[PDB]
């Protein structure tokens, strides 16, 4: 009786014996008693079986998942990613916590304002005569979730006690670059960009040394912790350079200065395995007769050369400061959009046009104010943007000013926007690895880390 | 031209090796047969060591499974 | 020293000045020693006529002007 | 490459036909990958128009692949 042929399984056709090896009690000629020392092999077939049957069932729909990996989860915890997000729950903020991340929006000069860490960066000074003397901005009463919301004067000046009066010294900004990279290492962050104004921190040195040291203090950081598989970095970090515009003053040439400085960095740096500048921005002030069209044949030179440029708009703005920074400033993404749903237009053009949208909800609920729990500045604008298909992410802005982390802005964006779900956390996730200013190689290699990373329930 | 190895479990009535062998339109090398503690093999034996010298034939058995009685034996037969 | 942009009649050139002009900045920046080698201006040579005359590269050299650098222009040797 | 240029950066096109002279300019070439801008070819108009070599037998080879 011929039964037929078979197939098998493609990874166990071939395999290797040394991996499951057998134990020979006693051997005679040509006749033995064999041992296995235990399971292992079952448990292995099991999960291989396991998977290849969730796989099937999760076939469809898998061009609407963010990730590739989820298909190899079972019905019931897909069920469970479908609900939504309970801020108050340990569970869900302990998966918050180990999902894999990335930020877009992190200012070097607000991370160390106050607490046991400003006493850290002070006590790293190589001239400690020259010192400042240390004294504390007093915050308002609740300060991470104010009852009443400040203007932009005071939420800067809060963070007085480092920057520009702190980061003259070496010492200082190189520890201040160490303690950042190792936050954003046990926050989890995979990748990051990080903003800075070299020239502000220059006295005796030129901006290129300062600017050199930044880079090198996070290279070694870098090289230092070689975690994770490949022998890549755990946490890879790229540098991009603001362009502060003021009320009044001298603030011109200094702009200038920095994307002078930004263009012949970007030449200077070209390994793809290492940190380098990837990009300007525009920041500071902003009012009706600072738009972004005011700027044009300064960036002019940016454009030429071929760097990316994302543009502060729409914080203290209508759409029409927007519309100027996405149609005559060529920018690639945009930071605080919170009046874009003004323009339905504008909205759609955004939207097709692929334009990331960065929002910080600690700072956002800080300087504007926002109904919090579903209890006039209106409803806080993230569902809308992931409803209308816009690339929309989740970043800190300053971590020490707002006092908070991206777990806990997720948490509070969740908290923002009854209803908001883990796939839509998931959907963020995505939509930063897809704005990101970096190689494809770059990725694709964060997106298949990414996959493979999350957390189960 | 394959080598076209044989594998085969023996239960307590022997004779089934052998005929197993005489596949019509195989020449199988290297017969392996898996059986328990009790039951002989020397038929087997006997019959390939006189009608088919070069087979090096081995037989392999299991340590500790001769009868079963609940599931624990027959998961180690199965690894 | 004195840094050259070159313009040319066909091909590409402007990306070229802009890199120039970024590096002159940066350099002048860089070394300030009185009594030592340094980077003391731009210039605009190359290929000169009507259609590449000095008016059609302000928005370039505005940033030199911020920056509050020497300019040199190569003019008047074959045109009016 | 020019005129490529100033169609990307002055008249925000989203699209782009017959940019046959874009790899002359690398920087442009990489801001046109990097903002995703389509690329539209016409083989046989291209052919017929500015002429170009046929198994691998001066324009120039045929860009597609690059
Ligand atoms: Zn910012």
């Amino acid at each position: 009786i011929r039964l037929g042929p078979e197939r098998g399984w493609p990874q166990l056709r071939r395999i290797a014996p040394e991996q499951f090896p057998l134990q020979v009690v006693e051997e005679k000629g040509d006749e033995r008693r064999v041992q296995a020392e235990d399971r292992a092999f079952g448990t292995f077939l099991q999960d291989l079986l396991q998977r290849a049957s969730r796989i099937a069932g999760a076939w469809e729909m898998l061009p609407e998942l963010p990730f590739a990996d989820l298909a190899t989860w079972s019905e019931g915890e897909l069920a469970w990613l479908r609900e939504p997000l309970d801020p108050r729950a340990p569970a869900d903020q302990r998966w918050v916590a180990g999902l894999p991340k990335i930020e877009l929006h992190c200012h070097l000069g607000g991370f160390a304002t106050h607490g046991e860490l400003l006493r850290r960066v002070r006590n790293a000074a190589e001239n400690p005569g020259k010192l400042p003397p240390l004294e504390e901005p007093r915050l308002p009463e609740g300060w991470p979730l104010p009852a009443q919301p400040i203007p932009l004067a005071e939420y800067m000046k809060l963070g007085n006690a480092n920057g520009t009066a702190l980061l003259r010294d070496p010492g200082c900004l190189r520890e201040q670059c160490r303690l950042l990279y190792r936050h954003l290492v046990d926050q989890g962050v995979c990748y990051a960009e990080v903003r800075c104004s070299p020239a502000n921190y220059a006295e005796v040195r030129s901006p290129w040394d300062v600017l050199a040291d930044i880079r090198a203090a996070f290279q070694e950081c870098m090289e230092g912790a070689r975690t994770a598989p490949g022998g890549l970095p755990a946490c890879h970090v790229n540098l991009i350079l603001i362009a502060t515009r003021r009320a009044s003053g001298d603030y011109r040439a200094a702009i200038a200065r920095h994307l002078a400085l930004a263009v012949t960095a970007a030449e200077h740096w070209r390994d793809e395995n290492a940190c380098r500048v990837v990009g300007v921005d525009l920041a500071g002030y902003e009012d009706e007769k600072t738009r972004a069209h005011y700027f044009r044949e300064e960036f002019t030179a940016v454009h030429r050369c071929g760097l990316a440029v994302t543009v502060h708009a729409g914080e203290n703005d209508d759409a029409e400061g927007i519309w100027r920074a996405v149609f005559d400033l060529n920018a690639r993404r945009l930071g605080h959009a919170l009046s874009l749903g003004q323009s339905r237009e504008l909205l759609r053009s955004v939207a097709d046009r692929g334009i990331g949208v960065e929002l910080c909800p600690y700072a956002n609920l800080q300087i504007k104010g926002f109904r919090l729990d579903g209890s006039a500045p209106g409803p806080y604008p993230l569902l809308d943007y992931l409803r209308e298909g816009v690339r929309v992410t989740v970043n800190t802005d300053n971590i020490g000013i707002s006092a908070a982390s991206l777990t806990d802005n997720l948490l509070l964006a969740a908290r923002l926007c009854p209803g908001l779900t883990r796939l839509d956390l998931l959907h963020l996730q995505r939509h930063a690895l897809e704005t990101a200013f970096c190689t494809a190689t770059q990725r694709l290699t964060l997106l298949r880390r990414i996959s493979s990373g999350i957390p189960r329930p | 031209n394959v080598q076209a190895h044989l594998f085969v479990s023996l239960g307590t009535a022997p004779a089934i090796v052998p005929e197993a062998f005489l596949l019509p339109g195989a020449r199988f090398v290297s017969v392996h047969v898996l059986t328990t503690e009790r039951p002989d093999v020397t038929l087997i034996r006997e019959f390939f060591r006189r009608h088919a010298p070069g087979v090096n034939l081995t037989i392999t058995r299991v340590a500790g499974f001769q009868d079963l009685k609940s599931e624990e034996d027959h998961f180690r037969f199965e690894e």
